[PDB]
């Protein structure tokens, strides 16, 4: 009398295909997905402080476009810019707009400190019907439109020392009138100039006269510039016309703040990773949702699926007829 | 209609093994039985879990980066930005592809290995009391009831007690 | 009586060396090369539309340098610039030349639409002996040299709305005269200016007076600028002198077009991958020919050879004396 | 001048095997012969071809990128451009080097494995009728002519029919 | 207090083996001894050294690159610079992590393999004169003094000279 | 009578943990470190020629700031800038400072060739008490401060042809006076201009009038620009005021030169790899010291340790009670 002892392994009726160095297609017993390919379509407001810009770009919030007044002294981990955003103040452009947007977004804050600037010989608080705040004409909340007083516009020459321990960000502008008549009615001189300087940097802009396309009533433009002042250093503003003056500085920070263009709705939920598509889970090493991410996110990858085998090769059972 | 006959792992799986990854089937005096081997099953599962917990762990946290979509044509700087991101993405896509290929190849190999290791250990226990049929099964050359089979499975089989009975069946 | 059954594998007399994790040198039976290291030296004109610029740069084709007239309304998948290329029109420079070249090359087309520009009060179609077309003086075909009429040069102020569904690319310039006498003989005013604007962008250039190196008869220069106008948006040109006017716009496209500097001859043959060295096959995953490629190409790599084993270890047969 | 004597795969190759990668040599009553094994040969070739068709497949199609040679000195932007391309090239050169090293290591291992697997299967067929000489060869302990050898090679060898003759030669 | 009894490599190491990586322990008529195997020890060491000399060799020489720290906030260009370097560093950190994981996995496997290969070769020499105890040790079924053991270790063991004595001990 | 032959492997009492694909922690017999994590803190002056800038930036050495005079005609493989560096000449700024620093550092040399420039009608060798050399007022050694002679400042118009086989680097500047009174006292004209040109490039700068922060006595500034002249090409300088003239050119080279910011002391020792932390050995494939390196260096990596197994798995010996 004898006995038969067989050794064998399990197999399933529902196998799944994976890749190896050798095969494009091996059936194994079990597998797990490594590519996150789905999003709810919503951005979770936990744990990152999400700031919905609504109808305002970060730049328009920075300057003080009236319908963006709600964003004064605001902070964020991630600023969200909507496609529905619109400017509704003075027609403006920003040379190297992208850099200004970037540095402010990274700073993560619109904390503004008003400074006691003194503008002798000139009229202050200029307004326009292109930039209404309330019933009447107005202007960027953070900017001061300076014009002639009487029949004179003197050479402005002012100082603001930084005796703090942080960097000051100064936002200022230059007015480009559309006519020589406009150029002499506001600032008297035939051609103005704006010089803003620290001890190691200077920017002089000469305003340009010319008709630009009609925008909110106007063919004139304002060009926006910025200046960072380090501790110990000092700001000097010199101009004989066309100065769009700062009212103080923005406090600069370093940290984890950024900005994202997305139309995804903000939702009360929890997620570390944010894409413009919406929040995605971070349990998988890879994701195919968006190359644009913020936070603890899986690495973006071109594959929509990568299957990691979690079981042995699936081998069918033999039966002789 | 060959029924009741059992066969081992050689080019053959068991769909009826549900409480383990590896195990035993036997035919003796008391009929036919099956039992899973927890040790080998556990060994494989642990290795699978080790690899999984190395890959699924430690997400990279990133914050302010570069812009990756653009509403205006600009030229040189934007060319460089897109090229940087495209370079990065192709390299991570490659790492992802290579990673799963290596891991899956190794997964299949380590699971085959566990099966073979269980087979070798069982043969080691049996000494001269059994012969390899060449289908992943042993022919035990002595009376081996359910308690005898179990002693092989739980690793306490005493080959001396059956040795003489086995040699006579094998050789004479 | 017995028998001897031996199991063994093959081996060859011509083995080849490969690398592993362990060895720098293992002999195996067979191997294949993974690095494409060779080119015919010729660029295949199938399946990519190759455009040989011959004696013309893309920029000179764009502007309308007479000896590049053959390239009007031209298209390409890949533009090829030769080292023999030369400019033979008005002496010019392009601030951010590389960006203009890039965007036009990527657009892939020189399709030009003439627009009914109206320049009241000024003389049009200025020419120079530095830029001959036919027997007499001429100019860039796509540009319009404007000067004074009578003893006056008025403030030009014109509009071109984009009511199409595509982007318009406008090429324009500013004249830099070499003398104040030249500056007043052409444009009357002591200092001109050029302002080109959309609703969201403006560029004002103030021409510079000065002697530059003698080029094709001239010490004066023209600086080339560009402006893209999106659908819905509008172009405005304002100037009181030195305007080198556009004659219309270039139609902009998105797609697979590019540009390459190469002296490799174009040949009637078929190849997906193009290097400046010439076309290369794409059967191998890697190539060492050139980091500059266009099309379906192997990835550039520093190694001139990588040998993939396609056979087992080559083991010599034993013989006892 | 030891001639005619055959030896197996142990630290030894066969230059005379031309119609296969793996195979048999035998010495019996009817002399000396050789035959290739198609199955094992095919198994290895298929695996080699699988790896090859994974590497040689799917070229990346690229179009407008960044400039990579420069006729002028410019500084910062050009520094970044060159650094981006040099970074990319070193990373792909590394992937290329690692890839072939891994693939070739695995190629050598899978081909060794096929040889061993053919040896184990042949041993499994032979049961108690043969002994391993330790040179990749079996000593068949019974009369085994060309038809007997062929039955081993084509996998239909009936060990029972030779078993008793073999044990007497082996043991007595 | 089980002392003097020897055991092999099965889930067991030898802290007393200092002149080799692999080797022999024996119990015979003349007592108990131990000897290292130089060949297998050398084989492993060579493979370790091959991998080491591939990784530690060929440093990359770089010169003028891009700036990587910045005293001023600038925006776009600096964003791109940092992003390029951070992209590069994460990719090399990944290669570094994967490299050592692969190499160490292969190191452990090749060293296990050498042990097993020494065991199989020893079994091959012994033929029918020994049985595998299942603990990495052989029971030699004949008188085998220190010279007999040494002939096994130095690979000149003549199994015929002991074969008949061994079969009687094994079977009868 | 029988015998027992056991096969086994060694093990050690001092094992060490490594990682695999599977385990975070396997004990093996031996391991080696692959990440260089340490530096002596000193930069070895062999085999790279290290140039300690001491109190001078590369730019200040380039221009000729008096306390940097020691660095004239100097060469280097690696220039080292200290944090203690200070400027002590005329207050200046460099538009695209980083690019000028980069290209000079890469060129690797301050070899200056004086050229016979002729400045007719103007006063030369202007000096300032902000830039003393010796007891009295002075200026950048490589620059020539030009002012009016008598009551006139003529239109300067000069040439320098490059008939050499190398590239010439020209350093020049524009003066920005702080007052209109300063602007007319030095250069007569109400507004100067500087035009520097080759046959393919031109740069015209219009000086800006304005008070900047007080620096070493001054509120005026000089802006520094550069021009490269290829062989065959030619330099032309045109100005009617505010020209800060070159005195010749710097010889440009290609090669392995660079620059590094470090306060690490230079030491007499030998090392191929340099970090700002100091020299590091290059025996290990990876390093965690600094992402900034120069020379034959290990690749920078985020891990502070990576352990390569150099021995088998460490398995404990069994003992039954
Ligand atoms: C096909 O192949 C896949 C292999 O990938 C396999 O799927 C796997 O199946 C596993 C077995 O079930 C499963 O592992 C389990 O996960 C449970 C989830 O709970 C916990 O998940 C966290 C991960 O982020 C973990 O850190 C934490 O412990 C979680 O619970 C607790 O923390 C969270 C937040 O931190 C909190 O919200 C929870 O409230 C809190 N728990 C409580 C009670 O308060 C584990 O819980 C579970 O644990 C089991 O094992 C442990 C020890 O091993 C024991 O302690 C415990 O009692 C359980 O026995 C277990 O680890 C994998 O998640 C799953 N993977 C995937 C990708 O899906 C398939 O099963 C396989 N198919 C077949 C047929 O084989
Ligand atoms: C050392 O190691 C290397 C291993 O790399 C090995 O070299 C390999 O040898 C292989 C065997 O000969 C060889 O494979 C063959 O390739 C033939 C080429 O024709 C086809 O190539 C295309 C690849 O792009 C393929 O897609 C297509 O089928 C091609 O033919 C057809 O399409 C093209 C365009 O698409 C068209 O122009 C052709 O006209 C059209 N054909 C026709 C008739 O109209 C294959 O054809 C060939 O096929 C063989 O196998 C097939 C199934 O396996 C059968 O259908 C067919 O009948 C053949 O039997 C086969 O696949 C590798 O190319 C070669 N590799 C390299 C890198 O050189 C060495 O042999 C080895 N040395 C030793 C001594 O072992
Ligand atoms: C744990 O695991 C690690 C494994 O990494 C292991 O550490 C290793 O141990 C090895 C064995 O001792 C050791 O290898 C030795 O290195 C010696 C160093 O000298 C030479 O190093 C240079 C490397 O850059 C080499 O190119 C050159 O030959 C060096 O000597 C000569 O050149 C230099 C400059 O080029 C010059 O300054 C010297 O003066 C000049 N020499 C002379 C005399 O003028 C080697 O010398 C040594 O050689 C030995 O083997 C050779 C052949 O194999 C023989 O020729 C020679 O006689 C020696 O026998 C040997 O190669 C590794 O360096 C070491 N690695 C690490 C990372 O530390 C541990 O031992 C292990 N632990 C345990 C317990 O196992
Ligand atoms: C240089 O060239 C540019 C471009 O050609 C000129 O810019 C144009 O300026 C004119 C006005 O100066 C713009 O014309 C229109 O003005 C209207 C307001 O004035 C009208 O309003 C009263 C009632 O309040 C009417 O009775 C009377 O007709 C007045 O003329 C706006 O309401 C117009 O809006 C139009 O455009 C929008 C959107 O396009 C439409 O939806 C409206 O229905 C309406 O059609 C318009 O703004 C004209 O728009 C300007 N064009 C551009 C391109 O900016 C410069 O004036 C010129 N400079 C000089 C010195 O000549
Ligand atoms: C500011 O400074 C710059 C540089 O010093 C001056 O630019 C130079 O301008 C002069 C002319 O104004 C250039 O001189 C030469 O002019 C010749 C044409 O005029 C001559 O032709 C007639 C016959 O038609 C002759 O009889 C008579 O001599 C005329 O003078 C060209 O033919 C010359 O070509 C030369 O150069 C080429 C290549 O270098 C050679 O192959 C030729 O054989 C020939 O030698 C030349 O162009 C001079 O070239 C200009 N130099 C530069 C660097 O541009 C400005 O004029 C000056 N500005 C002011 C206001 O003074
Ligand atoms: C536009 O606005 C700017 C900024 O407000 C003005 O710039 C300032 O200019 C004044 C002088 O014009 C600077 O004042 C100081 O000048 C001193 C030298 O003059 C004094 O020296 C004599 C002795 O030699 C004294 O008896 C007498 O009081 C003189 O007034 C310097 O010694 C001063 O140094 C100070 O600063 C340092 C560091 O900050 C301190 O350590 C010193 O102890 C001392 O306090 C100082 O330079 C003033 O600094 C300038 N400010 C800035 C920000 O640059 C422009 O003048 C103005 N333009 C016009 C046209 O009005
Ligand atoms: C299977 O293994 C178990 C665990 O080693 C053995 O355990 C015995 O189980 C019996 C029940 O039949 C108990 O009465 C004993 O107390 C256990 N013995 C010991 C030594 O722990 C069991 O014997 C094994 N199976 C067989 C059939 O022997
Ligand atoms: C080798 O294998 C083949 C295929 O299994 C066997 O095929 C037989 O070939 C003989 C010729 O000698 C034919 O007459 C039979 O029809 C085949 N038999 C079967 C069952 O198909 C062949 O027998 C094997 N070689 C030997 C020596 O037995
Ligand atoms: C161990 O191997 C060695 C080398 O093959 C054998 O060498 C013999 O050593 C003896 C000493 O006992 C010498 O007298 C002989 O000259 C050697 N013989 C040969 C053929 O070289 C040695 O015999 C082996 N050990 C044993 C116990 O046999
Ligand atoms: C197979 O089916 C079972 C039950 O339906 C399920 O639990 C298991 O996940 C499935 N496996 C795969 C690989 O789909
Ligand atoms: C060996 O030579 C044969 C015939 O000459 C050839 O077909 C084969 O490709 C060669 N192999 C190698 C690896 O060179
Ligand atoms: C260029 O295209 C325009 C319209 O597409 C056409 O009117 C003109 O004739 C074309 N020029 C040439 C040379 O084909
Ligand atoms: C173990 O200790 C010995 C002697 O103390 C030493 O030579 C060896 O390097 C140590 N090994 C490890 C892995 O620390
Ligand atoms: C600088 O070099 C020039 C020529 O190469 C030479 O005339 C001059 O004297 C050098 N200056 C110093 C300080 O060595």
């Amino acid at each position: 009398s004898t006995a038969t002892l067989c050794l064998g392994h399990h197999a399933v009726p529902n196998g799944t295909l994976v890749k190896t160095i050798t095969d494009d297609q091996i059936e194994v017993t079990n597998a797990t997905e490594l590519v996150q390919s789905s999003s709810t379509g919503k951005i979770c407001n936990n744990p990152h402080r999400i700031l919905d810009g609504i109808d305002c770009t970060l730049i328009d919030a920075l300057l003080g476009d009236p319908h963006c007044d709600v964003f004064q002294n605001e902070t964020w981990d991630l600023f969200v810019e909507r496609s529905k955003a619109f400017s509704n103040c003075y027609p403006y452009d920003v040379p190297d707009y992208a850099s200004l947007r970037s540095l402010v977004a990274s700073s993560g804050t619109l904390e503004f400190i008003t400074e006691g600037f003194t503008w002798t010989g000139v009229t202050q608080n200029g307004g326009s019907n292109a930039c209404k705040r309330g019933p009447g004409s107005g202007f960027f909340s953070r900017l001061n439109w300076l014009t002639k007083s009487g029949s004179t516009y003197p050479v402005l020459n002012v100082t603001m020392p930084n005796n703090d321990n942080f960097d000051k960000l100064y936002i200022w502008g230059i007015h480009h009138p559309s006519t020589n008549q406009e150029q002499t009615s506001l600032y008297v001189q035939a051609s103005g100039r704006v010089t803003v300087s620290t001890r190691r940097s200077q920017q002089t802009i000469i305003p340009n006269i010319g008709s630009r396309p009609w925008v909110r009533g106007l063919s004139s433009r304002i060009s926006i510039y910025w200046t960072i002042v380090k501790p110990g250093d000092v700001l000097v503003i010199n101009s004989n016309g066309n100065l769009i003056a700062p009212r103080g500085y923005f406090k600069m920070r370093t940290g984890k703040s950024s900005i994202m263009r997305s139309d995804a709705p903000i939702d009360t939920c929890i997620s570390e990773c944010i894409t413009p598509n919406g929040s995605i889970p971070n349990d998988k090493p890879f994701q195919n949702v968006n190359k644009i991410t913020y936070g603890a996110c899986p690495k973006y990858v071109k594959q929509n699926t990568l299957k990691l085998a979690t079981g042995m090769r699936n081998v069918p059972e033999k039966q002789t007829q | 209609g060959l029924f009741g006959a059992i066969a081992g792992f050689i080019e053959n799986g068991w769909e009826g093994m549900i409480d383990g990854w590896y195990g035993f089937r036997h035919q003796n005096s008391e009929g036919t039985g099956q039992a899973a081997d927890l040790k080998s099953t556990q060994a494989a599962i642990d290795q699978i879990n080790g690899k999984l917990n190395r890959v699924i762990e430690k997400t990279n946290e990133k914050f302010h980066q570069i812009e990756k979509e653009f509403s205006e044509v600009e030229g040189r700087i934007q060319d460089l930005e897109k090229y940087v991101e495209d370079t990065k993405i192709d390299l991570w896509s490659y790492n992802a592809e290579l990673l799963v290929a290596l891991e899956n190849q190794h997964t299949i190999d380590l699971t085959d290995s566990e099966m073979n290791k269980l087979f070798e250990k069982t043969r080691r226990q049996l000494r001269e009391n059994a012969e390899e049929m060449g289908n992943g099964c042993f022919k035990i050359y002595h009376k081996c009831d359910n308690a005898c089979i179990e002693s092989i499975r739980n690793g306490t089989y005493d080959h001396d007690v059956y040795r003489n009975e086995a040699l006579n069946n094998r050789f004479q």
